[PDB]
RNA sequence: AUAUUGGCGAGAGACCGAUAGCGAACAGUACAGUGAUGGAAAGAUGAAAAGAACUUUGAAAAGAGAGUGAAAAAGUACGUGAAAUUGUUGAAAGGAAGGGCAUUUGAUCAGACAUGGUGUUUUGUGCCCUCUGCUCCUUGUGGGUAGGGGAUCUCGCAU
RNA sequence: CGUGGAGGUCAGUGACGAAGCCUAGACCGUAAGGUCGGGUCGAACGGCCUCUAGUGCAGAUCUUGGUGGUAGUAGC
C-alpha cells in the first residue's frame, strides 16, 4: 500500500495548557486579536489547517495496514468477509471475556485481523 | 516485608503539622534506642530538633528548636511500635525507623495524621 | 420500486448498516456478496441478486428474481454448488448467464472466498492448542491477589525456617 | 448397608459396614461401623472387576490378568457383623499386552496400554463366567464339580476393546468396540469354542468440515427387539452406546447398520463414558446384567459421566435431565454403577465413596476410604441397628 | 438527619473507647497482684484465629515418583512462541534443578509425540513453562511413567545474596492433608535428593492457606541455640491446579473458582 | 396493560406506598406460595404466614433449610425461621432476616379464622 | 355552559435531579435582629450489623494483632473517590521557570498460540460410483433425507 | 465534533463487570473528539436516521464549596 505519510505526528495543545491548570489540552482558537497564536507569531505552537490534510489512499489506515472497524458480536465480525485484507476487527471495550474468546475464534476462522486480541484474557 | 516489620500510626492528633513534620524529618532513618535516646535528650534541651523547611545555635550543627508537645506524641508512637514489635517478636535492637510520614488531617487547629513503621536490619550473613 | 427502495434505504435510515470511522457504509444482510451497503450489491434495493451461503458443510448459490418478490416466503432459490472448485465456478458461471458482470464476479469472489475459509478445518485437524484461553474476573483477581498476602504475613515463613532448622540439627549432625 | 468398594493404590478389597447418612467428613455425622482392606496385593495387582455371583461365594479379577474365586464368612464383632475373605482358586495369564503394545502407535494419547479386564459377567445356572479383555483377548471360565476354576476357551476380538455386553434378553449375544473400532454383534457357539460376526457397526456421515467422525464407543447397553416389522437379511437388535466425543447414538439393526439418530451430548465432544441405564423413579426397569427391559428409545434415560468431575443424566433424546453430586464430587467418578435402580455407586479420583438416591439425587452415604476407587458393589441394603 | 446519626455514634464511640481503656487498665493493675487470675481469664478467651477455625503407600511413592537409586533427568521447555522472560526463568530453573535439558519449542510435535521422545531419551520429568504477557504467569510438572503430573499458577515473581554451588537442603512445611503430601512428595522428588549441609543453602516450601512460598537462604547458627537466615535472592509463589493424574486424561481436584466461598479448609 | 383510571402506575407512588403500607396492608404483602403438595390439598396457591406456619427455604445461601416460624418482622418485611441462624464472633446467634415471598410453606397453622380464610379463597379442608 | 397558584382526593409529564428542583428530598428548624423580618448548611454504609468477639500499647486520641464480611482498595469520618494543596521514596536538575524545530543519553512500552501455499505417491473414509427408496414446493439450469455393495480414487477430507 | 431528554433500529452492550475516574500506553482525524491496552469502581449504558434545548467556559473587582505562599509570621 501507499506509504503512511504522517503530517503532523505530534498531538495538537491548547496554548497555555500547561500554563494554567484550568485550561483543558483539547485545541481552541484564540480569540483575542492581540493573541500572539492567533497571528502565529514565530516560535509559537503550530495551529492545526488544510495544510495538514492526510491524503485518502491512506486515511484511517493503522501503520499495519488494516482498517479499525469496531465489533460488537459474531454478527457483525462476519462482514468483514470479503475485506480482511483492507479492514480489521477491533473488539469493543464493553464486551465481556465470555464472549471476547468466541470473538476470537470467529476471527481467527475467517482471518480477520485483530487490532487488540487476548485483551482481559489470560493463558 | 511484613514479616520483618513493624507499623504504628496516630490519626486526628492536634499537634501542629509543621512541628510535626519537622520532628519526623529528624528523626527519620534512626534506630528506635537512638531514636528514642536523643527525643529523650530533646526533652531535656541538650539536643534541639532542625528546622530545615518550616523555619542559630551550637546543637544544630549535628537553626533548631524544641518541640516538647510533638516529641512527646512522636515518642508515644515510637512506644507503641516497640511494643507492637515485641509481640510479633521481633529483636529490638535491629529495629530503625525506615518509614516515618506526616499527613494533613481535616480542619480552626492544624491536626495532622502521623504512620511510622520500624524494620529489622540484615545482618549474620556468610557463606 | 428499485429506485424508491434505493433512495430510502440510502437516505432514509436503513436498518441493517453499519457506518465504520473511515465512512463506509457496511451492510450485515446475511443475503449480501459484499458488506458494503452501496447500490447493486444490498439485496433490497435490487429486484434480481446473487449470493452464495452456506448452513452444513456444502456451500450454496442463493439467487432471487422478480417471480417471488410477492411470496417473501419463497424468495430466494438455491443450488448445491458442486463444491469441486473447477466444477463449481463454471457451474455458477452457467447459472449467472446473462446476468451483470458485477453479480457473477461477486458471486464468484465470495465463494472463492468461502472455499478458503476452510482453513477452520485446517486449524481443527491440527488441534492440541494447549494455551486454553481462560478468562479472570475482577472480583476472582481481587481474592487471589489480597488472601494471598493475609497468607504470606500470617506464614511467617522465616520463623517456621528457623525452627525447622533447629529441630533438624538437633540430632542431625 | 454393606459394601465392597476397589482401592487400586492398596490393591485390596474394602469391605464398608455403614448406615444411610453416613459421612465421615463431619466427625459429628454417623460414622461408618468398619472399614478394613481385605487381600491387599499392591498397586500393581490391584482389582480391575468385580461380580457378586452370590452373599457367600464372589469371583473377582485382577489387573495382574489373574481372576480369583473369593469365599465370603461372616464373623460377630452394635451387635452388626464384619466379613473375611479367602481365596480359593485362580487362573492367570490371560493377558496379551503384545496386541495393545503394537496398537500404541496412531493413538489419541496413553502409555503402553496395559491390558485390563473390560468386562466380567455369567454367560448364562452353570456357573460359566466370560472374561474380556483390552487385548481383544476373550476367555470362558467355569465352576467345577470341585469349586476350582477352569479355563474352557481363549477367544480373540478385534483390538482396542473398550467394553463388552452381553444380550441377556431373550425376549449368546454380545457386542463389543474400542478406540478406532466400530461396534460389532457377535454370536457365540454353544460350546463357546468359536466367535461369529455377525453385524457390524457404520460411520456416520461426515461434518460440516468433511471431516471423518472418529470412532470410539466407551459402553453399550441393548434394548428389546424392535416390534412390528422385521426385514430378514437384516437382525432384530436395537442398542445405544455413548462414545468420547459427546455423541450418543442409537442402533437399530432393523433400521440399517448406521444408527438412525446421533446427538451430541456435551459442547466440544467432552470426554463422556460409563453409559449406565437409570430409570427417572428409581424402578427396576433394568434386566440383571443391566440392560433395559423396554423396546423403545422415549424411555430410555442413562447415567453418564465427564472426565472432568460431573455425573451427568440424560434421555432418549440427549436431553440433560440434571447432575449428581455436582457440589460434592470434587474428581472424576471412574466407576458409576446404579444399583437395585433406586441406588447410585459412585467412586472415583477423588477417594469418597458416595451412594446417591436416583429418586432425589440426595447423598445418602460418605465414606472416605483413602485409596482411589475403580469398582463398587453392594451385598445388602439393610439397616443396621 | 446526617448530622444526628454522625454525631451520636462519635460520642459513642469515645466512650467506649475510655471505658475500654480504664478496665484494660484497671484488669492489668489488678492482675498484677493475682497473676493467675490473668492466666485464667487468657484461657477462657481464645483467639479464634482462621488457623484454629480449621474446618477439620510406599508402593505408590516409589512407582509415580523418583528415588535416590536413579537420579531423575527433567526435560525443560517452553509453550510456543516464548520470549525473553521466559528464558529469564528458565535460567534460574536451571541454577535450582538438578538435571535440566533446554529444548526449543518445536511448534507441531504432540505432548504423545514428546513423551515418546523422552521415553525414547530415558527422561524423567517434563517442566514447561508458560507466558501471556512478557511475565511467567504459570508453571507444569509431568512424571514420565504412568503421567502422574501437576500444574502450578505462578504470580509474584521477584528477583540478595550470590547462591554457592552447593545443593541446597529441602524442608517442607504445612503437607499434614493427603492431597498437599502429593504435591510435597512431587518437590521431594523433583528437587535434589543429596543434602550436602556443607555450604550451609537451604529450599524451604512453605504453604499456608493453598499458596506454597518457595525462597532460599543461608543460615548461620549462634550459641543461643537460634538460627539466622538472610534471602538468597528471587521470590517465589506457586497455586497447584489442575491436577490431572494422567497426561491430561482423569483430572481428580480441578479448582473451580466457585470454591474459596467456604472461607476455610484450605486445600 | 391497565384499563382502570382509578389504577396508577407510577414508579414513585407505588414505592412511597410500599414504604409506608400499615401493618394491616404489610400482612397481605408478606405472603408466601404453598407447597405443590399443599396446593393439591388445600386447592389454593398462596396464604399469609404466621408464627406457627412451617415454611422451607428455596433461595440465598440457606436454600434446602425448613423450620417453624417464630416471628414476623412485618416492619422489616422479613420472617424468621426456627433453626436458620447466624452465628456471631462472640458466639451471640441473630436469626436470619428472609422474606416469605422466597419460601415454601410446608405445614399450616390451623385456627378458625385460618379456616375461614381458606374457605373464602376457595380452598377445602 | 364561566374563573380557580387556596382545601380535600385522584391520573399524568419529550420537566429538574442534593451548587438542580419549592428557601426546605435529611425547614420556616437552627440562627441574627428590642422589633416588624431575614433565614441557611445537611440524601446514599453494608443483602442483612454479620457494627471489629478476643489478645495487646496507651490518664486520652485512637494504634498493632485477630476475625466478621463478595469486597473493610464498604469500618457507622461508611455507594465511587480528581484537581487546587500537603508529607515520604526514587530519578533529574539548580538571583528562576514556562513553550516551539531537530536529535543523543537515561528510564520504559508495543513488537504474528503466522507455522502457511502449490504439484506429485501409498492407504481409510463421505455428500464419491452403482442399485433400491422417501420427502417439500411448484414444474423449475431444484432442495432435504434413507437401506444394500469399493477403494478407478483427488470429486472432498485425513494420513 | 460533544451533552440532557424523546420517536425508531441494533431479537445491541453488561455481575465471565455498564457508567465514572486514573493511566512517563497505543490507534484514528487538520480539530471539535472517538476508539482500544492496564488499575479502583460497582448496575446501568451505548453503534445509527430524525425531533427536542435550562446543550460546550479562561476571566464578568462572577456565585457556591474546597486548598496554598503570606506564616509557624504579626500577635496572644
Amino acid at each position: 500500500h501507499p506509504k503512511i505519510v504522517k503530517k503532523h505526528t505530534k498531538k495538537f495543545k491548547r496554548h497555555h495548557s500547561d500554563r494554567y491548570h484550568r485550561v483543558a489540552e483539547n485545541w481552541r482558537k484564540q480569540k483575542g486579536i492581540d493573541s500572539v497564536v492567533r497571528r502565529r507569531f514565530r516560535g509559537n505552537i503550530s495551529q492545526p489547517k488544510i495544510g495538514y490534510g492526510s491524503n485518502k489512499k491512506t486515511k484511517f489506515l493503522s501503520p499495519s495496514g488494516h482498517k479499525t472497524f469496531l465489533v460488537a458480536n459474531v454478527k457483525d465480525l462476519e462482514t468483514l468477509t470479503m475485506h480482511t485484507k483492507t479492514y480489521a476487527a477491533e473488539i469493543a471495550h464493553n464486551i465481556s471475556a465470555k464472549n471476547r474468546v468466541v470473538i476470537l475464534a470467529r476471527a481467527k476462522a475467517l482471518g480477520i485481523k485483530v487490532t487488540n486480541p487476548k485483551g482481559r484474557l489470560a493463558l | 516485608n511484613p514479616a520483618k516489620s513493624a507499623s504504628a500510626r496516630g490519626s486526628y492528633l492536634r499537634v501542629s503539622f509543621k512541628n510535626t513534620r519537622e520532628t519526623a524529618q529528624a528523626i527519620n532513618g534512626w534506630e528506635l534506642t537512638k531514636a528514642q535516646k536523643y527525643l529523650e535528650q530533646v526533652l531535656d534541651h541538650q539536643r534541639a530538633i532542625p528546622f530545615r523547611r518550616f523555619n542559630r545555635t551550637a546543637q544544630g550543627k549535628e537553626k533548631a528548636r524544641w518541640p516538647a508537645k510533638s516529641v512527646k506524641f512522636v515518642q508515644g508512637l515510637l512506644q507503641n511500635a516497640a511494643a507492637n514489635a515485641e509481640a510479633k517478636g521481633l529483636d529490638a535492637t535491629k529495629l530503625y525507623v525506615s518509614h516515618i510520614q506526616v499527613n494533613q488531617a481535616p480542619k480552626e487547629s492544624s491536626p495532622s495524621h502521623i504512620e511510622l513503621v520500624v524494620t529489622e536490619k540484615e545482618e549474620a550473613v556468610a557463606k | 420500486s428499485d429506485e424508491i427502495v434505493w433512495q430510502v434505504i440510502n437516505q432514509s435510515f436503513c436498518s441493517h448498516r453499519i457506518k465504520a470511522p473511515n465512512g463506509q457504509n457496511f451492510c450485515r444482510n446475511e443475503y449480501n456478496v459484499t458488506g458494503l451497503c452501496t447500490r447493486q450489491s444490498c439485496p433490497l434495493a435490487n429486484s434480481k441478486y446473487a449470493t452464495v451461503k452456506c448452513d452444513n458443510g456444502k456451500l450454496y448459490l442463493y439467487m432471487k428474481t422478480p417471480e417471488r418478490a410477492h411470496t417473501p416466503a419463497k424468495l430466494w432459490e438455491r443450488i448445491k454448488l458442486s463444491k469441486n472448485y473447477t466444477k463449481a465456478l463454471q457451474q455458477i458461471d452457467e447459472h449467472l448467464l446473462h446476468w451483470s458482470k458485477f453479480f457473477r464476479h461477486k458471486c464468484k469472489q465470495r465463494f472463492t472466498k468461502l472455499t478458503q475459509v476452510m482453513i477452520t478445518e485446517r486449524r481443527l485437524a491440527l488441534r492440541e492448542e494447549e494455551r486454553h484461553y481462560v478468562g479472570v474476573a475482577p472480583k476472582v483477581k481481587r481474592r487471589e491477589q489480597n488472601r494471598e498476602r493475609k497468607a504470606l504475613v500470617a506464614a511467617k515463613i522465616e520463623k517456621a525456617i528457623e525452627k525447622e532448622l533447629m529441630d533438624r540439627l538437633k540430632s542431625g549432625a | 448397608m454393606r459394601l465392597l468398594v476397589s482401592c487400586v493404590d492398596s490393591g485390596s478389597i474394602k469391605e464398608v459396614l455403614c448406615n444411610i447418612g453416613t459421612d465421615t467428613s463431619v466427625q459429628s455425622a454417623l460414622q461408618p461401623f468398619h472399614v478394613a482392606p481385605h487381600l491387599a496385593e499392591g498397586l500393581k495387582a490391584y482389582v480391575d472387576r468385580m461380580w457378586v455371583i452370590s452373599e457367600d461365594e464372589a469371583i473377582l479379577a485382577r489387573n495382574s490378568g489373574v481372576v480369583e474365586l473369593v469365599k465370603i464368612s461372616k464373623h460377630l464383632k452394635p451387635k452388626f457383623d464384619i466379613s473375611e475373605f479367602e481365596i480359593t482358586s485362580s487362573v492367570s495369564d490371560l493377558f496379551d499386552d503384545a496386541k495393545l503394545e503394537s496398537l500404541s502407535s496412531k493413538s489419541v494419547k496413553r502409555t503402553k496400554l496395559v491390558d485390563g479386564f473390560v468386562t466380567l459377567c455369567p454367560i448364562k445356572s452353570n456357573n460359566t463366567f466370560v472374561a474380556a479383555t483390552k487385548s481383544g483377548l476373550l476367555h470362558i471360565i467355569k465352576k467345577g464339580e470341585d469349586k476350582k476354576l477352569i479355563k474352557l476357551a481363549s477367544l480373540g476380538l478385534k483390538a482396542p476393546v473398550e467394553f463388552l455386553q452381553l444380550y441377556d434378553l431373550e425376549d449368546y449375544i454380545f457386542a463389543y468396540g474400542g478406540e478406532e473400532n466400530l461396534i460389532k454383534l457377535v454370536e457365540i457357539d454353544s460350546s463357546f469354542q468359536s466367535l461369529k460376526q455377525i453385524w457390524e457397526a457404520k460411520n456416520v456421515k461426515n461434518d460440516r468440515l468433511d471431516m471423518r467422525v472418529p470412532v470410539w464407543p466407551m459402553a453399550l447397553r441393548f434394548l428389546e427387539p424392535s416390534p412390528g416389522k422385521t426385514e430378514k437379511g437384516k437382525l432384530n437388535y436395537q442398542f445405544a452406546a455413548i462414545t468420547r466425543w459427546s455423541h450418543l447414538t442409537k442402533y437399530s439393526t432393523q433400521h440399517g447398520r448406521k444408527p438412525f439418530a446421533q446427538i451430541d451430548l456435551l459442547p466440544n465432544r467432552e470426554p463422556l463414558s460409563q453409559m449406565e441405564v437409570f430409570d427417572a423413579k428409581g424402578e427396576n426397569v433394568v434386566s440383571s446384567l443391566g440392560n433395559f427391559q423396554s423396546e423403545t428409545f422415549n424411555e430410555l434415560n442413562v447415567i453418564t459421566t465427564d472426565y472432568k468431575k460431573n455425573v451427568f443424566k440424560f434421555d432418549g433424546n440427549g436431553r440433560m435431565l440434571g447432575k449428581v453430586g455436582r457440589d460434592d464430587i470434587t474428581g472424576s467418578s471412574t466407576y458409576i454403577h446404579v444399583h437395585d435402580g433406586k441406588y447410585l455407586l459412585q467412586g472415583g479420583l477423588d477417594r469418597y465413596v458416595r451412594i446417591f438416591d436416583i429418586k432425589t439425587n440426595k447423598m445418602l452415604v460418605k465414606v472416605y476410604v483413602g485409596s482411589r476407587i475403580n469398582f463398587i458393589v453392594m451385598l445388602d441394603d439393610v439397616e443396621i441397628e | 438527619n446526617k448530622l444526628k446519626r454522625q454525631e451520636i455514634f462519635a460520642d459513642i464511640k469515645h466512650e467506649k473507647n475510655k471505658e475500654r481503656h480504664t478496665m484494660r487498665r484497671k484488669r492489668a493493675k489488678e492482675e498484677r497482684e493475682n497473676p493467675e487470675l490473668r492466666e485464667q481469664r487468657l484461657k477462657e478467651n481464645v483467639t479464634q484465629t482462621i488457623e484454629n477455625t480449621r474446618v477439620y503407600e510406599d508402593d505408590l511413592m516409589r512407582y509415580f515418583n523418583s528415588n535416590s537409586n536413579e537420579p531423575p533427568k527433567i526435560f525443560l521447555t517452553t509453550n510456543v512462541n516464548a520470549k525473553k522472560s521466559a528464558y529469564e526463568f528458565a535460567n534460574i530453573l536451571i541454577e535450582i534443578l538438578p538435571n535440566v535439558t533446554f529444548v526449543k519449542r518445536k511448534f507441531g510435535y504432540k505432548l504423545k509425540e514428546i513423551s515418546d521422545i523422552c521415553i525414547k531419551r530415558n527422561f524423567t520429568d517434563i517442566v514447561i513453562i508458560n507466558e501471556d504477557k512478557k511475565k511467567v504467569t504459570g508453571l507444569t510438572f509431568i512424571h514420565l511413567p504412568e503421567g502422574p503430573t501437576f500444574y502450578f499458577k505462578l504470580s509474584s515473581f521477584v528477583e540478595h545474596g550470590r547462591p554457592t554451588s552447593h545443593i541446597p537442603e529441602l524442608i517442607l512445611n504445612n503437607f499434614q492433608t493427603r492431597l498437599g503430601q502429593t504435591v510435597g512428595r512431587l518437590f521431594q522428588s523433583i528437587l535434589p535428593q543429596n543434602p550436602d549441609i556443607e555450604g550451609r543453602q537451604v529450599i524451604t516450601l512453605h504453604n499456608q492457606r493453598d499458596y506454597i512460598f518457595f525462597r532460599r537462604h543461608r543460615y548461620v547458627f549462634k550459641d543461643n541455640e537460634r538460627v539466622g537466615l538472610q534471602e538468597l535472592g528471587p521470590q517465589f509463589t506457586l497455586k497447584l491446579k489442575r491436577l490431572q493424574r494422567g497426561i491430561k486424561e482423569e483430572t481428580e481436584w480441578e479448582h473451580k473458582p466457585e470454591m474459596d466461598k467456604e472461607k476455610k479448609k484450605f486445600y | 396493560a391497565k384499563q382502570s383510571l382509578d389504577v396508577s402506575s407510577d414508579r414513585r407512588k407505588a414505592r412511597k406506598a410500599y414504604f409506608t403500607a400499615p401493618s394491616s396492608q404489610r400482612r397481605v404483602l408478606l405472603s408466601a406460595p404453598l407447597s405443590k403438595e399443599l396446593r393439591a390439598q388445600y386447592g389454593i396457591k398462596a396464604l399469609p404466614i404466621r408464627r406457627d406456619d412451617e415454611v422451607l427455604v428455596v433461595r440465598g445461601s440457606k436454600k434446602g433449610q425448613e423450620g417453624k416460624i417464630s416471628s414476623v418482622y412485618r416492619l422489616k418485611f422479613a420472617v424468621q425461621v426456627d433453626k436458620v441462624t447466624k452465628e456471631k464472633v462472640n458466639g451471640a446467634s441473630v436469626p436470619i432476616n428472609l422474606h416469605p415471598s422466597k419460601l415454601v410453606i410446608t405445614k399450616l397453622h390451623l385456627d378458625k379464622d385460618r379456616k375461614a380464610l381458606i374457605q373464602r379463597k376457595g380452598g377445602k379442608l
